[PDB]
RNA sequence: CGAUGGCCUCCGUUGCCCUCAGCCGAUCGAAAGGGAGUCGGGUUCAGAUCCCCGAAUCCGGAGUGGCGGAGAUGGGCGCCGCGAGGCGUCCAGUGCGGUAACGCGACCGAUCCCGGAGAAGCCGGCGGGAGCCCCGGGGAGAGUUCUCUUUUCUUUGUGAA
RNA sequence: UGAGCUCUCGCUGGCCCUUGAAAAUCCGGGGGAGAGGGUGUAAAUCUCGCGCCGGGCCGUACCCAUAUCCGCAGCAGGUC
RNA sequence: GGAUUGGCUCUAAGGGCUGGCAGCCGACUUAGAACUGGUGCGGACCAGGGGAAUCCG
RNA sequence: UGGCGCCAAGCGCCCGGCCCCGGGGCCGGGCGCGACCCGCUCCGGGGACAGUGCCAGGU
């Protein structure tokens, strides 16, 4: 049946953001009012962590591996979904398609989104989804 | 009618000696040279026959006094590439790792069965 | 040349130290206030007339004047 | 690595070592090919896109860069303060918007690699825009008026950026 | 107001056993080697706005044609 | 190889804009008719003589 | 399948400087596998003929 949950990894097809890999929050398959098209609300990385390796220090580690995530919500068109999926926890409170209404709160959105890709890459658990996509 | 006359010393009409009629405001009929057109930067894919959109279309030395943004797009690739063989060349890429990565793990299963 | 639409950036142009005079024109219906700077002419059209002459005191006193005659 | 000057700060000047790497071949060859960027008004006996007046514009340069604006100024916690607002710790911050075409005043980045513009024949048809010509009037000045002719003729504007 | 004339811009088609220049110069992108600061007087850096200085050398008059050129000439010729 | 062609006065047909219709604008054409001149009318200018055959290319 | 690919990852062995408590921490370098070893023509293709120099005959 359907395949696109709130849960899936999908590599954003145009705009701005093109290439990058984001994660879906929210799907909504059946187009709300003001958007008739069946869409997503996704969260994805802007600045890949750079290439980090041995020999250089925790210092520069840090100052490397270090991410720019954006959220934006996504006409299914413009998004190709991939088999990957990842179960990193984000809080449906802050990240909700409301965020868009200020530039305030998106600011916070945005920081919850990069801290939480941060601590979930420094574990090296989904290393797939944490290099950019050579294209 | 007033009949006018060229203003510079180059009297043929070559391709950089073009004109066009303008009123100054001595009520008089004189030419002004014009430069030539410009042209759009054509899309690095080679297949697609149109120019790229967003970026003026000027002749290339006075590319150095434009801003960025005007000679650009703000997407990767973007200013060099159209959209769509973006989006082509995404897929590609992606889909081409997938094929990579299940002939690999076919190959290790069937090294496994030998 | 450039136009200056409000009120108050012409002022902040008329007291740079760039500028150097100030014009006055006193045509029917406009009251135009030109300053010359290094690269542009700033024009400053006011459509009435007591703003122009409520203005023509504002100007800095350093700034020469020139009503045009 | 070695030396100098400048508040020896930080940088410049070199001299040596390490490291980095192709040339399509020195050079010549177009006052009609390519080739950034100046227009209007006035002026002489003879010169004007060149002189004067007024509006611009391109390229190049600048220890301290001259200055604004952008990079930028947020969140969490413990607090003070009724609050406003103000303290002490952590964490981020090489911009932002639009589903998209793309947009916004800028929005770090080397060797290297890819691409574009420069950079393209002849002919046909059609459409758009100017200049000119044409028609009906308002003015201003002239011509005919033996008869007629609301008549005939001239003129009736705005540069580059 | 006009299938009016000239110029120019654009769209579209036809012809080729013809396919109809090069380089100087300039720009965009991919990459990501480097640099900045530890919360501030923020820094590195800005293809944004304004401001400061300079642009050297050579040609420039006139004829351009039944009289300023070539034909021995103020030549019924020739000359883009 | 034939006929016509001037001048003048008409008629008919060929369109746009606004609110099967109504109103308001309009650009050159084409055809037909009457009248008329001392049969003259592409009135100046511009502007193919024709046909039947042979030789050669 | 009209995508990308360089300027090492990793591993091993040495060295320096700073700090803290011989050890640890922090910063910054060197070498070697990765990328096997040895060799006498850069690889191929011809070759004592092509070819060249000088004589002789024919044309
Ligand atoms: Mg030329
Ligand atoms: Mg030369
Ligand atoms: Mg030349
Ligand atoms: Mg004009
Ligand atoms: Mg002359
Ligand atoms: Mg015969
Ligand atoms: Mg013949
Ligand atoms: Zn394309």
């Amino acid at each position: 049946g359907k395949f696109m949950k709130p849960g899936k990894v999908v590599l954003v097809l145009a705009g701005r953001y093109s290439g990058r890999k984001a994660v879906i929050v929210k799907n909504i398959d059946d187009g709300t009012s003001d958007r008739p098209y069946s869409h997503a609300l996704v969260a994805g990385i802007d600045r890949y962590p750079r290439k980090v390796t041995a020999a250089m220090g925790k210092k520069k580690i840090a100052k490397r591996s270090k991410i720019k995530s954006f959220v934006k919500v996504y006409n299914y068109n413009h998004l190709m979904p991939t088999r990957y999926s990842v179960d990193i926890p984000l809080d449906k409170t802050v990240v909700n398609k409301d965020v868009f209404r200020d530039p305030a709160l998106k600011r916070k959105a945005r920081r919850e989104a990069k801290v939480k890709f941060e601590e979930r890459y420094k574990t090296g658990k989904n290393k797939w989804f944490f290099q950019k996509l050579r294209f | 009618v007033q009949r006018l006359t060229y203003r510079r010393r180059l009297s043929y009409n070559t391709a950089s000696n073009k004109t066009r009629l303008s009123r100054t405001p001595g009520n008089r009929i004189v030419y002004l040279y014009t430069k030539k057109v410009g042209k759009a930067p054509k899309s690095a894919c080679g297949v697609c026959p149109g120019r790229l959109r967003g970026v003026r279309a000027v002749r290339p030395k006075v590319l150095m006094r434009l801003s960025k943004t005007k000679k650009h797009v703000s997407r990767a690739y973007g200013g060099s590439m159209c959209a769509k063989c973006v989006r082509d060349r995404i897929k590609r890429a992606f889909l081409i790792e997938e094929q990579k990565i299940v002939v690999k793990v076919l190959k290790a299963q069937a090294q496994s069965q030998k | 040349p450039r136009k200056i639409e409000e009120i108050k950036d012409f002022l902040l142009t008329a007291r740079r130290k760039d500028a150097k005079s100030v014009k006055i024109k006193k045509n029917k219906d406009n009251v135009k206030f030109k300053v010359r700077c290094s690269r542009y002419l700033y024009t400053l059209v006011i459509t009435d007339k007591e703003k122009a002459e409520k203005l023509k005191q504002s100007l800095p006193p350093g700034l020469a004047v020139k009503e045009l005659k």
